[PDB]
């Protein structure tokens, strides 16, 4: 995985600079709004006892990564679908086209969408994502896992998101922007160029989350 | 189930 290997080097690099051990830390100088992601996971539901993991992206599209490792993505138009086999083979359809083999997985995706709409808050709700151009497209969830401290969400556009359980802080790392968006415990959303975080330093909070991230990316690469 | 942050 090219994206993951780049991301591992970026994180090894920023951690190696020990960005929180400085006389002057000026984290705000490493902030770059041109680096804001196009997509992140807004809501998620782990029902992997029975079906798999449902999620919502910040655009209101929803997806499910089923226990058979297939995904079904419903776009924010409420109709257009993308189906991905275990091997990454993608199909493009619509609900209204009525694909017999998908009808049940579509019902299930609809029960996830409803659940999340009813009950869950939209992470990064106030935030405008960057406008994607013709080189980017809507990603699916390639894989995920939970540790005792977080859920780790790996999207097909190379982004890795990590949502921390006890404090509700979140990271969105993109290896192409080589950036990290940190959602802090006040729900402030800020995006940093990782290379500038090496230059200007960062808080102990963010630095410690970035060490954690490096470890989780190592876990993603092994598997 | 387990879920992200509720309302």
């Amino acid at each position: 995985d090219c994206h993951l290997s780049d991301m591992l080097q970026q994180l090894h690099s920023v951690n190696a600079s020990k960005p929180s051990e400085r006389g002057l830390v000026r984290q705000e100088e490493a902030e770059d709004p041109a680096c804001i992601p196009i997509f992140w996971v807004s809501k998620w539901v782990d029902y992997s006892d029975k079906y798999g993991l449902g999620y919502q992206l910040c655009d209101n599209s929803v997806g499910v990564l089923f226990n058979d490792s297939t995904r079904l993505i419903l776009y924010n138009d409420g109709d257009s679908l993308q189906y991905i086999e275990r091997d990454g083979t993608e199909s493009y359809l619509t609900v209204s086209s009525h694909p017999n083999s998908l009808m049940k997985k579509i019902t299930l995706l609809k029960y996830f969408r409803n659940y999340m709409s009813e009950h869950l808050l939209k992470a990064g709700a106030n935030i405008t994502p960057r406008e994607g151009d013709e080189l980017a497209r809507l990603p699916y969830l390639r894989t995920w896992f939970r540790t005792r401290s977080a859920i780790i969400l790996h999207l097909s556009n190379g982004s890795v998101q990590i949502n921390f359980f006890q404090d509700h802080t979140k990271l969105i790392l993109c290896p192409l922007m080589a950036a990290v968006t940190y959602i802090d415990e006040k729900r402030d959303f800020r995006t940093y160029r990782l290379s500038l975080l090496e230059e200007y330093g960062c808080c102990k909070e963010l630095a410690s989350r970035l060490r954690y991230a490096r470890t989780m990316v190592d876990k993603l690469l092994s598997s | 189930l387990l879920c992200s942050t509720p309302n």
